[PDB]
RNA sequence: CGGUAGGGGAGCGUUCCGUGUUAGGGAGAAACGCGUGCGUGAGCCGCGUUGGACGAAGCGGAAGCGAGAAUGUCGGCUUG
RNA sequence: GGCCAGUGAGACGAUGGGGGAUAAGCUUCAUCGUCGAGAGGGAAACAGCCCGGAUCACCAGCUAAGGCCCCUAAAUGACC
RNA sequence: GAGUUGAAAAUAAGCAGAGAUCCGGAGAUUCCCGAAUAGGUCAACCUUUCGAACUUCUGCUGAAUCCAUGGGCAGGCAAGAGACAACCUGGCGAACUGAAACAUCUUAGUAGCCAGAGGAAAAGAAAGCAAAAGCGAUUCCCGUAGUAGCGGCGAGCGAAAUGGGAGCAGCCUAAACCGUGAAAACGGGGUUGUGGGAGAGCAAUACAAGCGUCGUGCUGCUAGGCGAAUCAGUGGAGUGCGGAACCCUAGAUGGUGAAAGUCCAGUAGCCGAAAGCAUCACUAGCUUAUGCUCUGACCCGAGUAGCAUGGGGCACGUGGAAUCCCGUGUGAAUCAGCAAGGACCACCUUGCAAGGCUAAAUACUCCUGGGUGACCGAUAGCGAAGUAGUACCGUGAGGGAAGGGUGAAAAGAACCCCCAUCGGGGAGUGAAAUAGAACAUGAAACCGUAAGCUCUCAAGCAGUGGGAGGGGGACCAGACCCUGACCGCGUGCCUGUUGAAGAAUGAGCCGGCGACUCAUAGGCAGUGGCUUGGUUAAGGGAACCCACCGGAGCCGUAGCGA
């Protein structure tokens, strides 16, 4: 390939249409904006969502519930991982399953929250190959799948909350068998 | 540079549902409820799709929420 | 990135050269040179369709005036009566041309239309 | 296979840039003016007892990119 | 459905009506035709009436509406 | 190292191969106005006892008043005043606008005004974030993120924490205690945080580092120096073209009659500073200084924090309203404490306010020195390519133009004629005089002159179709061009209306300038690159772009519910 003979494929770069350059070009004269109105005049024009003096679409509808109250919205607290992410993976019979294994394998790519939401293994899909999972807690159906596969299942306690000594005393008093 | 700002007065009213369609809460519920019927008060208690006109109006007025069509 | 040009003067000089013999400011003055180019071309349109129509009219009245020289009441309509009954497919009113370029031959035309 | 508001597809031109210290050019380039030429047309090509040093095409890109209108505007020159 | 426009001042003519004074090229509706956005021919001229839907050329022919004394193409045609 | 007394020629005299002109470092003068400063002033002047006036510092004398204060006198190379485009800080601080009105809000703590100050300023060394896991001053960039929120929950406004980079630097002071003095001070000590310091007692000596007129050191800058390699023919001129050779550590650039590696100035490279400035490295020298045990007493910044109110600002508009700073008024505790962790209480965690100072990353151009430009080319680019903020206008604030290009070299026309000049024609220079000083290419409108055809019984958006008659060159002589007897037909163009030849709008004409553009995002379409999912931002880079890093983040992988 020389510097001469290079050319783009057709359809790759259309020409930008220029407006007000002749009526044979297509958008001459009023440049494709009719005759008058706010659509033809120059400026910000119309707010998108404005109904022309009518009370708008969004104001006539009541607010969504926790967003109406200002309550904090529903937020994912784990990484949802099915067993379909585990069978299609190249994990063989002897292999650990943890955070850095699923990151370094190519299943999860967590960036915005590396610190808060650990992991969770869910139920849909099967898992025939036995493994040794030391990750965070499970669903009941995924516990039925993993204990149905005969694999080493280990839940990992992540963090310990601070309990006040009178609350820890009141809870330790409740050990009445 | 200049990011587009999410319109908050419609972000509190509209919502995406996984497949990617705008849903909304029906109007006429927090006012004069004895006057209505229980049939009306559970007809007006559910969240439904918005119709295609105002499904394509506010789709550009609320840019960062991943709605197809 | 200034873009002063000359293409309006070739664009305009072609239209300037077409507008010769227009008697005054229709042949010199640019802002009328344009509309005389325009009106001259549509004049060419309607005078072309009506030169088809107008030469049709001219040959009709010319062969009518040729046939009416017999004196006896033989019109132009009767020449077409006995011009299509005696099977002569479509002489196309060019007998109005050889009616003056060959008047004895159009006398042979009509004198064989009689028989 | 008429077409206004309007929508889509395909192209011409301009100045600069890559090829480019390109081909060509004081044995006359650009300009300006010319055509019994070619195109759907925007335009191309050719000719000049004018002018005197630059600058094509092709394949590509980027625009202060195309004028007849704005009681537009700036110079020149009319009318009366 | 996706992207993406205009338009939201209409006008006359026939029918169905209301307002009027069954007055207006008046006003408002309902179905339709034209103009808008439609050239050509007939209408003397003349958006909306009739024929009619213009890709282009021909110094081609046949027709619709309408006409055949002259201006101006075609019958000073025939018979009541 | 060879000619000079600016542009800028001429004339008169000089100055110069015991080194001129010029360049560079350091000095000298600098009338008058202007901070303007001896006093006045109507700026560039007047009067003068010739004076840095005033404020500050120092010294003497020292009023009402004893000490004081004020004043006066004097000294002083004498510190400040004034100016500065933009950035920065502090204070006053809008309104048009957006909300399709408008008052809450926004525009906006922006513009403007004043003050100050530096090449940067502000901030800055945790009474901090965070959450039971951890970080370690401030600033800036990418990101989280247009998220959490705030808001007539309208218009809009919009963080922060985790993470990744640039740059890193920490130090002085008060109090408790000793000593001198009537306090007020001074000199030692101590300045820290899963606490220190003071008091009492025991040990113990030198490793390392910080600061710096002074001068030897280094490189760099402000003058410069050497510096490679060709002729000949061509229509004015050769650098272009054609023929013969060479340089390259040099083919960047500008000029030379014309375009240059070999003509010049230069460049690559090698060199070079008496003098000043700057860069880090020496130096006489000043400094920082150590560990343990006991001791809840003594201390750890008071009209301060907090509280009742009135508020401001943190994205947070008084809301559950925390943190931060102020107005009035009340008004604490010292470490067994106090403050913060978004009202508040209890526990834990974190830090030690009411005392100050600090470089870097960072923002900008009245500029300066280099290098560039899909930047302009005299209506452009700075308003300004000449007198440019000029002429001119305004009392003033202020507004504000226009005019470039003869040649290569003036070689700028000796002389003759017209003639009072201006001008013109010969001649002469030049390649060009139709390049003549109004001087380079010179287009359109506009004004003309010459040649061909044609108009004075004619109604016409000036055309067009047919074409009488006539004229011109011609070679495919039937063709082409010009004129137009007469006939048919034809309601200027745009805007904008239901409808415009319209007696609706617009334009005297000609030529230029003159309008969906740019930044950043969302969405969709078309073309790609990978699908072992994709892709980097900031930032680093042979000056920029760039190879290659840089996985922070983003998007898709799981949804439902408040």
């Amino acid at each position: 390939f020389r510097l001469d003979n290079l050319g783009p494929q057709p359809g790759s770069r259309k020409k930008g249409k220029r407006k007000g350059r002749g009526h044979a070009a297509g958008q001459g004269g009023s440049c494709g904006f009719g005759m008058r109105g706010q659509k033809s005049r120059s400026g910000p024009g119309i707010m998108r969502g404005f109904e022309g003096g009518q009370m708008p679409l969004y104001r006539r509808i009541p607010k969504l519930r926790g967003i109406a109250g200002g309550m904090r919205a529903g937020l994912p607290k784990y990484v949802p991982i099915n067993l379909r992410d585990i069978e299609v993976a190249g994990f063989k019979e002897g292999e650990e399953v943890s955070l850095e294994s699923l990151k370094a394998k190519g299943i999860i790519n967590p960036s915005g929250r590396e610190r808060r939401l650990p992991l969770k293994i869910l139920g849909e899909g099967e898992l025939s190959t036995k493994l040794q999972i030391k990750a965070r807690a499970f669903s009941g159906s995924a516990k039925e799948k993993l204990e149905a596969a005969g694999c080493s299942v280990t839940v990992l306690p992540g963090r310990k909350k601070y309990i006040k000594e009178s609350v820890r005393k009141n809870l330790a008093r409740a050990d009445e068998y | 540079g200049y990011k587009m700002k999410t319109h908050k007065a419609s972000a509190k009213r509209f919502r995406v549902t996984g497949k990617g369609k705008i849903v909304r809460r029906r109007a006429g519920k927090q006012h004069l409820l004895a006057k209505k019927n229980t049939k009306r008060k559970n007809r007006l208690s559910k969240l439904i799709q918005v119709d295609r006109s105002d499904y394509d109006n506010v789709i550009g007025a609320l840019p960062y929420l991943k709605v197809n069509r | 990135r200034v873009k002063r040009g000359y293409i309006a003067r070739r664009r305009r000089k072609k239209i300037r050269f077409f507008a010769s013999s227009f008697r005054g400011a229709h042949s010199r003055l640019t802002r009328t040179i344009a509309q005389q180019k325009i009106r001259a071309l549509v004049s060419a349109h309607r005078d072309r369709d009506r030169q088809k129509r107008d030469f049709r009219r001219l040959w009709i009245t010319r062969i009518n005036a040729a046939i009416r020289e017999r004196g006896v009441y033989y019109n132009y309509s009767k020449f077409i009566h006995d011009l299509y009954k005696r099977q002569l497919l479509l002489n196309r009113k060019i007998l109005a041309q050889i009616a003056i370029l060959n008047p004895n031959c159009i006398y042979m035309i009509y004198n064989e239309i009689i028989k």
